[PDB]
Order: C-alpha cells, then sequence, then structure tokens
C-alpha cells in the first residue's frame, strides 16, 4: 500500500503529518489518487478545518469525496443536519451501493452523531473494510456491549493482527474490559507513540489507561506533555480536571481547567452535559426545598 | 436475517449506582436525584442549594476520556476503586476525596479561629461538615473519625456563630449585659481545643469581672489557668483571680449553671439542661429547642432539625 503512512498517520491522530504526506504522495492510479484525497480531507476535518473541505470538494469531485463533503457540512452547519440525515436516509434506502466503503464510513459517521447507532451499525454491516470493523467495534463499545465488540475484534484480529487499526481497536476493548486488560491497553498506546509519534490522541489514551488503574501520578506527565502542545484540547482538559482532584490540587485548579474548556470549545458535549447537570440540580433543589 | 440491531448493555455509571448506597458514588455517576435521595434519607438533607458546587465538582471527576476513531465522538472511561476484581458488573467508582483531606483542612479552620476571622472559619468548617457524607471510608475506626470530625465542625460553628451574635447585641441595659455574659459563658462549654478554649475563657473572665459576678469569675479563672496559657495571660489571670477572692460573690443571678449539663440552642443561643426536650440536626448533632423542629438547621444550612434518619453512610461496612 502506497498510502500506508498517510492512513496510519491519520488513525493515530497526527493529522498535519497525514496532510503533509498526503501531498508528497504521487497518484499512480485514479483509484489511489481518490483514496489519497479522501484521507487528505478526512485529516482537515479532524483539524476542524471544515471550510477547507467544503470549498475544495466541488460537485464534479469523486463520489468518495462527496461523502466526505457530506460529513463536512453536517459537522459545520448545525441547521443543515436534519436535511442531511433526510437525504442520507433516502440515499441509503433508495439505492444499494456498497463497494464505496468511504460512503459507508461517512454515512455511518453522520448516523453516529445523529445518535442513531442502529443506522450507523446497519450501514457498516454492509461494508467490508478493516476500518468498517474498527468503527463497528467503537460503536458496539459505546453501546456497552463488550461481548459484541469482542466478536468484531477477533473478526479483524484474524484478518490483520498487526494493523495499527486492529491494535487500536484492541486497546479500546481492553480499556472497556477493565482489570488486567488495562495494562495491555497501556502498552499498545505507548508502543504506538514510541514507533510513530506521541499524538494528543495517543497521549490521552496512555493517560486513560494509567488512571483506570489508580496511577494518577504517572498520568501527570503525559497530560502535561499534551497540554503543552495544545491548550484547549478537549480530552486533555477533561482528564486534567479528573486528575487534579485525585492529586489533591487546589479546587481552583479543577475549575481553571473547566473554564479553559469552555474557552476553547463553547459547545463541547462535556460542557453541555455539565450545564445539564447544573439544570436538573436546580430543578431538584426546588423538588426537596421547603415551600 | 443477518443484521439485527443490537440492544444497549448497562452503562458503567448505572452499575455504580446498582452497586453502592454511598452518596458520593451516585454523584460520581451523575445520578443526582438518586444521590440526593440517599443524602435525604441517611442524613436529613432537605435544602440542597448549598450542595451545588460539591455535586458538580464531584461529578466532573467521575469519568476520564480518550479518543477512538478520529472525527467521531470520544470515549469515556470510568475508573473503579476496585478495578482489579471489578467484573463488568461489580465496579464501584475510584475514590477522589479522603478523610485525611478533610482532617487536613481543619487546620486552616483552626488558624482562622485563632486569628479571629470567625466568619471565614465558619465557612471552611461548614465546608468540611458538608463534605464528610461524601467520603468512602475503609475501616470501622475511620468511620468514628468521620463522626468525630463532623462533631468538631458543629461545635465550632455554633460556638463561633453564638459569639459573633453576642458581639452584635447592645450593651446598655443591665439586662443586655447579663445576656452578653450568659452567651460568653455558654461558649465556655463548647469543646474546642485548648488554644481556643483559653481564648473564650479569657473573654468570659473579663465580662464576669466587670459584672461584679466575682464568684463565677474565679471559677473561670481557675479553669483557664489549668489549660496552661502563655505566661503573660497566666499572670493577668492570677491577678484577676486574687481580686475576685477579695469579694467571692456574684452580684446578679444569671441564667447559667456551670455544673448542670448543657446543650446550646444553635438558633436562640440559650441553655437546654440535662433531660429537657431537644430537637437535633440528624447530621451535625446540633441542638435546638423543640420550637425549631422541622426547620432548616442554622449550623448545617441544608438539614432538617426534626428529621428521623438512617444515619451517616460512608462505608460499605455499614451495610451488614
Amino acid at each position: 500500500d502506497e498510502l500506508f503512512d498517510v492512513k496510519n498517520a491519520f488513525y493515530i491522530g497526527s493529522y498535519q503529518q497525514c496532510i503533509n504526506e498526503a501531498q508528497r504522495v504521487k497518484p499512480s492510479s485514479p483509484e489511489r489518487d481518490v483514496e489519497r484525497d479522501v484521507f487528505l480531507y478526512r485529516a482537515y476535518l479532524a483539524q476542524r478545518k471544515y471550510g477547507v473541505v467544503l470549498d475544495e470538494i466541488k460537485p464534479s469531485s469523486a463520489p468518495e469525496l462527496q461523502a466526505v463533503r457530506m460529513f463536512a457540512e453536517y459537522l459545520a452547519s448545525h441547521s443543515r443536519r436534519d436535511a442531511i440525515v433526510a437525504e442520507l436516509d433516502r440515499e441509503m434506502s433508495r439505492s444499494v451501493d456498497v463497494t464505496n466503503t468511504t460512503f459507508l464510513l461517512m454515512a455511518a459517521s453522520i448516523y453516529f452523531y445523529d445518535q442513531n447507532p442502529d443506522a450507523a451499525l446497519r450501514t457498516l454491516h454492509q461494508g467490508d473494510s478493516l476500518e468498517c470493523m474498527a468503527m463497528t467495534v467503537q460503536i458496539l463499545l459505546k453501546l456497552d456491549r463488550l461481548d459484541l465488540a469482542r466478536k468484531e475484534l477477533k473478526k479483524m484480529q484474524d484478518q490483520d493482527e498487526d494493523a495499527t487499526l486492529t491494535q487500536l481497536a484492541t486497546a479500546w476493548v481492553s480499556l472497556a474490559a477493565g482489570g488486567e486488560k488495562l495494562q495491555d491497553a497501556y502498552y499498545i498506546f505507548q508502543e504506538m507513540a514510541d514507533k510513530c509519534s506521541p499524538t494528543l490522541l495517543l497521549l490521552n489514551g496512555q493517560a486513560a489507561c494509567h488512571m483506570a488503574q489508580g496511577r494518577w501520578e504517572a498520568a501527570e506527565g503525559v497530560l502535561q506533555e499534551a497540554l503543552d502542545k495544545d491548550s484547549g484540547h478537549p480530552e486533555t482538559l477533561i482528564n486534567l480536571v479528573v486528575l487534579s482532584q485525585h492529586l489533591g490540587k487546589p479546587p481552583e485548579v479543577t475549575n481553571r481547567y473547566l473554564s479553559q474548556l469552555k474557552d476553547a470549545h463553547r459547545s463541547h458535549p462535556f460542557i453541555k452535559e455539565y450545564r445539564a447537570k447544573e439544570n436538573d440540580f436546580d430543578r431538584l433543589v426546588l423538588q426537596y426545598a421547603p415551600s | 436475517g443477518f443484521f439485527v440491531p443490537p440492544t444497549k448493555g448497562t452503562s458503567p455509571t448505572q452499575i455504580w449506582c446498582n452497586n453502592s448506597q454511598l452518596p458520593v458514588d451516585h454523584i460520581l455517576a451523575g445520578s443526582f436525584e438518586t444521590a440526593m435521595r440517599l443524602l435525604h434519607d441517611q442524613v436529613g438533607v432537605t435544602q440542597f442549594g448549598p450542595y451545588k458546587q460539591l455535586f458538580l465538582q464531584t461529578y466532573a471527576r467521575g469519568r476520564t476520556t480518550y479518543q477512538a476513531l478520529p472525527c467521531l465522538p470520544s470515549m469515556y472511561g470510568y475508573p473503579n476503586r476496585n478495578w482489579k476484581d471489578a467484573g463488568l458488573k461489580n465496579g464501584v467508582p475510584a475514590v477522589g476525596l479522603k478523610l485525611n483531606d478533610l482532617i487536613q483542612r481543619l487546620q486552616l479552620c483552626y488558624q482562622l479561629t485563632t486569628v479571629g476571622k470567625f466568619e471565614e472559619a465558619v465557612e471552611k468548617f461548614r465546608s468540611i461538615l458538608l463534605s464528610v457524607p461524601l467520603l468512602v471510608v475503609d475501616n470501622k475506626q475511620e468511620i468514628a473519625e468521620a463522626q468525630q470530625l463532623i462533631t468538631i465542625c458543629r461545635e465550632y460553628i455554633v460556638g463561633l456563630s453564638m459569639e459573633t451574635e453576642r458581639k452584635k447585641l447592645p450593651k446598655e441595659t443591665l439586662e443586655q449585659q447579663k445576656r452578653i455574659c450568659e452567651m460568653a459563658a455558654y461558649f465556655t462549654h463548647s469543646n474546642l481545643q485548648p488554644v481556643h478554649m483559653i481564648l473564650v475563657l479569657r473573654t468570659a473572665l473579663n465580662l464576669f469581672f466587670k459584672l461584679k459576678n466575682f464568684r463565677t469569675a474565679a471559677a473561670f479563672a481557675r479553669r483557664l489557668l489549668e489549660l496552661g496559657p502563655k505566661p503573660e495571660v497566666a499572670q493577668q489571670t492570677r491577678k484577676i483571680l486574687s481580686a475576685c477572692e477579695k469579694n467571692p460573690t456574684d452580684a446578679y443571678q444569671l441564667n447559667y449553671d456551670m455544673h448542670n449539663p448543657f446543650d446550646i440552642c444553635a438558633a436562640s443561643y440559650r441553655p437546654i439542661y440535662r433531660g429537657k426536650p431537644v430537637e437535633k440536626c440528624p447530621l451535625s448533632g446540633a441542638c435546638y429547642s423543640p420550637e425549631f423542629k422541622g426547620q432548616i438547621c442554622k449550623v448545617t444550612t441544608v438539614t432538617e432539625i426534626g428529621k428521623d434518619v438512617i444515619g451517616l453512610r460512608i462505608s460499605p461496612l455499614q451495610f451488614r
């Protein structure tokens, strides 16, 4: 595979590296050229550079790219979402293509965000790529069905025991299994960061594994390193909040991280949930409070 | 058939709830209504307003996070305190607040008291008091320390609160002055630590001296000296005590008995002797005269004075 690095860089979370290599690569196949552009924009999407994708992917672009652009508008325009899912529903039923794996992945991605695991899963069930399996594993995990997740894992475990995609999938499953499996997860995240590079994604994976076991002090370093690369990185700030309280830091510390999160991403799901908790608490105060 | 949509498994947070009866475990799980109910039944919390920051803050440390596939919603981790043996059914949340942390903060309260910042002292003190039911203690003695830690907090809260009021009352009438002396003498019975117990005895001595109630003053003087105050204070005290012996008699009869077991009304600041009827905060042990039953405790700020309860629950040990 000529796009091995490009894809790998993408999956482990170093998007700029993915974008840089994507451009250094030379087509050598109208197929490969499309595969490359697909990852190039998947990467810009990971960096939240929606405009770049929306502007550059035009109507005459390959259908694979169109799928990517579909996700891009869903991600960018909050209003256009129901209209997109609607068209996605129609395209998904009024037609039957499956050879286009990129479409399945993008479509499944939209369904994932639309909180419709069944549709995402139903879509992915039609695909046949190693990524389709990893995404299926992810969704099964969020559905708290570790059992179904283990099955999909072995499915991809038999197909490519050493693909970084299979290794990451195994780490997620291990993190979900708990106990001994936790150290397994830690090592794959550490090895990955060592071989490739210590991406914000991999750093937080390591930190999650350390904190799973009660090693709060060992998580300090990786979180420091991640924060030093991007203040405002969601996962890092959240984990810092959790970590601060376990290390006994001054309560203002936990709060600073919380505020820093609101600054960098006003509408992150974790911020929305926090707000929701504040709401039903006020609501519950009224429920118990004397009249 | 082939594709069948799979059905949700049970979420880790739900597991925690199904697994514990400890308030903090439910707060950590985001189960506020459940947590509030536990706090309401075990202790008697009814006014959860001043518990907002504790909840949100506690809740914010409940789950870690990490990414899976790029561009998709991130994953949440739910660290367990029993991560080794916790199956996928027996997990219980990691512990993020311990008894030692609370005991440690007690020193800042002690500091504040000594330097006279009573108001800030009551806050820190109340803050610890409200935090005890949020612990996950291990052994039976650790449970006793928690109860004793709560006791210390209310003792100082009603003691200092009483004092700050006495300092507000007017000092014109003889009656107004008999009232101040009384309150000052009531403080004398709070169980603080020697350095503070001495500071309030020193105060009562002066008030009672000026009220020419020398016989009672001599007793305060003797209790102060036995506490071993700094040299200068001890000397002053011996001086006042010899003065009192020149006329060992109390001018006015006051509503205070130094030899009859008390219990200060945490709202009115008046004595409720030995077996008289009393209503107590189900959480702090604070005492109130029967009138106040059913009202929100002034010490706790969140508790209901009359309320019957199961009792503080901060350890699995407590569920035989």
